[PDB]
């Protein structure tokens, strides 16, 4: 029961997304490799996802967490890439989707940094690139971020390299 | 999918060599994430 509303470029909501998908680029110590070479994105489109019951689950759990953290979710937006997007829109985040050899554990992973998401969204470091070119640095292929809300109550604070 | 650290709902990575680097964030129940926003672009080749 999922439908994406296609937003304006006009429209603020558009804007403030993509600002926050800009500005979040940053130069990574893989000078590249997973993710490709590139200082700012071409934002082609920016859907809004509805989905009643996937958001009602959010809804419930968040709630649970906020009342085991001083009435604080501790909510924030952020990005997440990955081949499997089309499944995320219509079935939600599950164990799929775990990340099992990440750093901080078997997770689902998500990042301030826009262009860290991007470094995931053709696989695990790339992958292989883009289905059409084999090429993790593609200018030509259209790729696919989500940016999402996500609830990480009381968080465990993992200083790392 | 692992477990929280007891009395946590989610591990915060903080880069704490490179200084650039914003945080990464992991949860391990797919329920405290919602994909709010689909964006479709491309990588631009830099000048
Ligand atoms: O945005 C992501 C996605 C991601 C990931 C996606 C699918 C998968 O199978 C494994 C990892 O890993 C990450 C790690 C760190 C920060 C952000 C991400
Ligand atoms: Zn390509």
């Amino acid at each position: 029961g999922t439908i994406l509303i296609d937003l304006s470029p006009d429209d603020k909501e558009f804007q403030s997304v993509e600002e926050e998908m800009q500005s979040t680029v940053r130069e990574h110590r893989d000078g590249g490799h997973a993710g490709g070479i590139f200082n700012r994105y071409n934002i082609l489109k920016i859907q809004k996802v509805c989905n009643k019951k996937l958001w009602e689950r959010y809804t419930h759990r968040r709630k649970e967490v906020s009342e085991e953290n001083h009435n604080h979710a501790n909510e924030r937006m952020l990005f997440h890439g990955s081949p499997f997007v089309n499944a995320i829109i219509h079935k939600g985040f599950d164990e799929r989707h775990a990340y099992i050899g990440g750093m901080f554990g078997a997770g689902i992973y998500f990042a301030e940094n826009s262009s860290k998401s991007n470094q995931y969204v053709y696989g695990i470091g790339g992958g292989t690139g883009c289905p059409v070119h084999k090429d993790r640095s593609c200018y030509i292929c259209h790729r696919q971020l989500l940016f999402c809300r996500v609830t990480l109550g009381k968080s465990f604070l993992q200083f790392s390299a | 999918m692992a477990h929280s650290p007891p009395g946590h709902h989610s591990v915060t990575g903080r880069p704490s060599v490179n200084g650039l680097a914003l945080a990464e964030y992991v949860i391990y129940r797919g329920e405290q994430a919602y994909p709010e926003y689909l964006i479709t672009y491309q990588i631009m080749r830099p000048e």
